[PDB]
Parts: C-alpha cells; structure tokens; sequence
C-alpha cells in the first residue's frame, strides 16, 4: 500500500530510476512545530497570516497531525 | 449515514489543510502526501519531494 | 517440444497413473488461467523490514537488464 | 475412475489419427481410403496393401467429407478395427476442417448418435486443437497436411472464418512434384508404387532452404548438398537440389503452375483480414502444424519471409512444435481431458431433445 | 545468465524446475505461475 502510494506520488511529481531513488530514501511535538511555523512566518514578515494560521490549527483539531505540519513547514 | 458523515469530515479536513498550505506556500499531491504521512520519516519524505521537484526543473 | 517440456515439469513436481493425474490437473489449471517497477516495489518492502539483501537484489536485476521470466518469478514470490 | 475413456478421432485428408483422450499420442494412424473389388469393403492400410485388386475411394480427399457412405465405413473401421472399442460405450471427439459447411457438421452429429449410438460427442476445428496443444488460445495456425493447407487466425479460442484462407497445395502436390524433378534428373518415378517411394524420400531428405538462389548456386558448384537414398532392390540414387526445390513450391507455387500465393504470403493475408487490434498477437503467435510443415528449416524461412512482408516495427515469432505432425490429435486429447470441457459434450439426451442442429450452439 | 536468475529467485523465495520454467517462458507468465501453485497444492 505505502509503496503503491509512493509510486503514485512520483508519477504525479513527474521515471523508474527516480522511483528506485525514492524507495532507497524511504528505506534510509505538535506545539513545538506550531511555534516553529509562527517563527518562520515572523521571519517572512505576515503578522495577520500568523493569527489566521493559529485559528486554522484549532479548526483541524476540532474536525499524525505533527507529521503533516512538519512536511508543510519543510516546503516553506 | 455514518459513512456519509465520515466522508464529509474527510472533505472538511482536506479543505482546512489546503488553506494552511496556501498561507505557507496541488490538492491531489497534498492528498497523496497526507495518506503517506498517516501511514508513517516526515523529514525523509520532504527531502524526496524536493529532489523530485529539482529533477522536473 | 512444448508438450514434452510440460510433462517434464510435472515429473519434477511429483506411479505412471499418478503422473497422468498431475498432468491433467496442470492442463485444467492452464485452461482456468486462459516489470522492473514491480521488482523495485518488492525491494522497498524488504528495505522497510535486510537493507544489504535488498541492495544485492537491485544489483542482480540491473545485471540481467527475460522480462517475462522475471515477472513470473515475482508472481511466484 | 467413473468415466469410460473418451475417444479422439482426427479425420485427415490423407491419414486419420485415432486414440484415447488423456494419451500423449494417437493409438492408430491409417490412410483415409476405402476400397472395393474391381470381405466386401477394405479400409486403411489393407485397402492400400491390396489396392491392386481394388478401386480406391478418398471420401475426405481435401479435408471436407464428400462421400458419407464411405466416411461412415472409415469411422466403423476406426472403432471396431483400429481402436477395438464399441462407440456406443464411449464419448467421441471428432475433428473437422476449417470452413466446414454447416450441413456437414449436422451430418457428422446425426451419424454419431443415430448410426453409432455414441453416448456423447463433440466436434472441434483442427487448427484450433493444434493451437491448444501449443498452450495458446490466440494465434494464427498454418496447417499443411496431405490434400490441403489452411491459414487459420484464432482469437480467444474462436477461429475467425472471415480471415481463414485455403490453399489447395499440400503434401500430395509436393510428392508428385518431387517425382517430376527426380525424373527430369534422369531417374524415372511415375508409377503409384514409385509415388510411395518418393513420398519416403521427401519425408526423409527434403528441407526448406533459407535462401533459394544461394542454395541452388551451392548445389550447382559442388556435391556438398547431395544425399544418397537406397531403393529396396539395392540401387543407391543421389538427391541434390531436389531436396530443397521440392518444398520450395510451398513458397513459390508457380513451380507447380499455380498462381496462388505461397504459405508466407497466405499467412500474411489472413492476418491482414483480421481486426488491426489483434494482428500483433497473430504475428507473435504464428504456429505451424501438419505433416507438410515438418521440413527442416521451414520455421526460419517463414520467420524471414513474414518479416519481409510485415511492418519493420512488428515482432514476428514462428512456433514450430517438435510434435506438430500430431498436434491436432494431441490438442483433442488435451481438450477432451479438461474438467471444464465435460459440460461441453453433446449428450445423447441433448441430441434427443434438440436434434442435429444443436451442434451449432454446442460446438461454436 | 541462468546462474544470475537462480540467485534472484532464491532471494524472492529447484534449479532444475527454474531451468524448465525458463525454457517454457522462452517458448502467459501469470498463467504459468498459477499452474505451478496448483501443482504444489496437488503434491501436498
Ligand atoms: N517429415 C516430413 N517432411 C515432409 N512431409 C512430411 C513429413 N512427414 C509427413 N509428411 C507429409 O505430410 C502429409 C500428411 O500430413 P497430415 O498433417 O497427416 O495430413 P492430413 O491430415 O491431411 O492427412 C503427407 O503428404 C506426408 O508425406
């Protein structure tokens, strides 16, 4: 299942060599992440967006979470 | 009934995640990434995505 | 010939009556029935579970690069 | 085992092959001939042995039954003389030529149930059985026998009648052509007895040259292609370019005064008559069957010739099973032995219920 | 060539059976795998 999902992600991003490299790479808290995101937003500033992000984070909890936030922060 | 409620919750969560991505900045790529993140690590996935983007360029 | 090869395969899997029954079963199975990316996916699962063995398998596949045979092997696995 | 043995009978234009389903080879093979004085009727080898005092009949001369009275005698002979079984006690799988008239299929069915009282029967196309024997359900079969040759495209087990081609050029014509060129060489093979000798020379020393002209040049400037053949009286004769000139007629019928396309061109034409979506499957699965496809070198020659006719991007593969001389019979033995085929037999009950025409629905 | 294929087969999972299977493949693949599994079940 996970391997199939990784192959689908590689296809969306784009071949076989790239998929093999991705497989090799794969083979190779929440509050802190939120604070880091706010600090990154401050560096970018801006302030209004940070307030909106705090409201959005609360909404997600109302409707694992740390891993998704970390990936988004890395993309920046 | 219960299945329909679960589908609505998933759609609402996806919309909220997309808004967060836009602020820190597609939807199909985000859905694939979210499923992979739920299974299991996060830093490694980000590195692979960055490498794939460089290859596309 | 192809028919002779099928009989030889049945004998290896397996007195004369028993061999005939095995051949009939193989023929029935064939009637009922009537690549590189897949190998990489198997390697990724092995790496998650080991890593050295997965690297050797990838190297062997590269050396080989038949395809049909590989596919069959994968299926068997 | 609860079931009695089922019979498999391959009706050939020149030779009939009979045996029991499940076996690897037919138990008997005999000439498709019936003879009466110039014991009242002679069938098979005996008719041939005593042809001197008989008038011979060939009821299935070109693959299609033309005289049912004598065909019935061949079947009687098959059961009681060759296989030594009672037809009313065993299901019978019979083979038929490609493009066999619908009325003939009903006749065969009626004769089995009403004359021989078979408990069950079925009829399958010869080419289809050969394809089955090769482990395939899709492909094109080039069947070359004694009195006729056919190119039969088959997809998912079904022969495609619109694309089937018949070539009235086979083993018999090649035997007579060899008699003719050996006679032109300086020998003399003209009598019926001599025809049998040449047929033997043909089956033992002939071959298909990869390149006709080059082979002719080699034979003209050296004795490297010559082979000796000893007659029963001790005389040893020499066969040279006749070895490959004989079967060359399959590729160039003009050598026989025929305007027909050679076997390679006929195979190509059949494929071209099929839906474009399955042509690549046919090109990649061209199977040879029949005694006349036994010539050494024929597979490589077909590969070369088809490749020249087909698109350069086409993958061409000629399959020549070592046992292709009896692949029709073997395919029947395999089919009749299949678990899923048992429900396909036409039972005496079904025959009594629907009559002869049921064969069209049951044996599509 | 044949030896390399045998090593790959061992990692995925005798030698005579592999050689016979390779010859059959040279002479679809999914159907052959199903037949081998059925034969193993019959032997059991
Ligand atoms: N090894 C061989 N080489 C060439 N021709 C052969 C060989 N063996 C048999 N034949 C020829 O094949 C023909 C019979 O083949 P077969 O498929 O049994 O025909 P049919 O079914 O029409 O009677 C005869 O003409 C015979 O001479």
């Amino acid at each position: 299942s996970p391997n199939v999902l990784l192959q689908n992600l590689c296809c969306r991003i784009l071949v076989a060599q790239q998929f093999q490299y991705a497989v090799r790479v794969i083979g190779s808290d929440e509050f802190l992440v939120a604070e880091k995101i706010k600090k990154e937003l401050i560096r970018q500033r801006r302030e209004a967006d940070a307030a909106l992000f705090s409201e959005l984070h609360r909404k997600l909890h109302s409707q694992n979470k740390w891993s998704i936030l970390y990936l988004l922060l890395s993309l920046s | 009934a219960a299945a329909a409620a679960n589908l609505n919750a998933v759609r609402e969560t996806m919309d909220v995640l997309l808004e967060i991505s836009r602020i820190l900045n597609d939807m199909e790529t985000l859905s694939i990434c979210v499923r992979l993140c739920e299974q299991g690590n996060p830093e490694a996935l980000s590195s692979v995505i960055k490498e794939l983007r460089k290859a596309t360029e | 010939s192809i028919t002779q090869l099928f009989d030889d395969l049945c004998e290896a899997l397996l007195r004369k009556r028993a061999k005939r029954s095995l051949k009939k079963v193989a023929y029935n199975a064939l009637f009922t029935n009537l690549a590189r990316n897949k190998i990489l996916m198997l390697s990724f699962d092995l790496r998650v579970g080991l890593g050295p063995k997965a690297d050797r398998l990838e190297e062997l596949v590269e050396e080989l690069e038949v395809g049909s045979v590989l596919d069959l092997l994968v299926q068997l696995a | 085992d609860e079931e009695v043995a089922a019979l498999v009978v391959d009706n050939g234009s020149g030779m009939c092959k009979a045996g029991f389903a499940g076996d690897d080879a037919p138990r008997a093979v005999f000439p498709s001939i019936v003879g009466r004085p110039r014991k009242d009727s002679y069938v098979g080898d005996e008719a041939q042995s005593k042809r001197g005092i008989l008038t011979l009949k060939y009821p299935i001369e070109h693959g299609i039954v033309t005289n049912w009275d004598d065909m019935e005698k061949i079947w009687h002979h098959t059961f009681y003389n060759e296989l030594r079984v009672a037809p009313e006690e065993h299901p019978v799988l019979l083979t038929e030529a490609p493009l066999n008239p619908k009325a003939n299929r009903e006749k065969m069915t009626q004769i089995m149930f009403e004359t021989f009282n078979t408990p069950a029967m079925y009829v399958a196309i010869q080419a289809v059985l050969s394809l089955y024997a090769s482990g395939r359900t899709t492909g094109i079969v080039l069947d070359s026998g004694d009195g006729v040759s056919h190119t039969v495209p088959i997809y998912e087990g079904y022969a495609l009648p619109h694309a089937i081609l018949r070539l009235d050029l086979a083993g018999r014509d090649l035997t007579d052509y060899l008699m003719k060129i050996l006679t032109e060489r300086g020998y003399s093979f003209t009598t019926t007895e001599e025809r049998e000798i040449v047929r033997d020379i043909k089956e033992k020393l002939c071959y298909v040259a990869l390149d006709f002209e080059q082979e002719m040049a080699t034979a003209a400037s050296s004795s490297s292609l010559e082979k000796s053949y000893e007659l029963k009286d001790g005389q040893v004769i020499t066969i040279g370019n006749e070895r490959f000139r004989c079967p060359e007629a399959l590729f160039q019928p003009s050598f026989l005064g025929m305007e027909a396309c050679g076997i390679h061109e006929t195979t190509y034409n059949s494929i071209m008559k099929c839906d474009v979506d399955i042509r690549k499957d046919l090109y990649a699965n061209t199977v040879l069957s029949g005694g006349t496809t036994m010539y050494p070198g024929i597979a490589d020659r077909m590969q070369k010739e088809i490749t020249a006719l087909a698109p350069s991007t086409m993958k061409i593969k000629i399959i020549a099973p070592p046992e292709r001389k009896y692949s029709v019979w073997i395919g029947g033995s395999i089919l009749a032995s299949l678990s899923t085929f048992q429900q396909m037999w036409i039972s005496k009950q079904e025959y009594d219920e629907s009559g002869p025409s049921i064969v069209h629905r049951k044996c599509f």
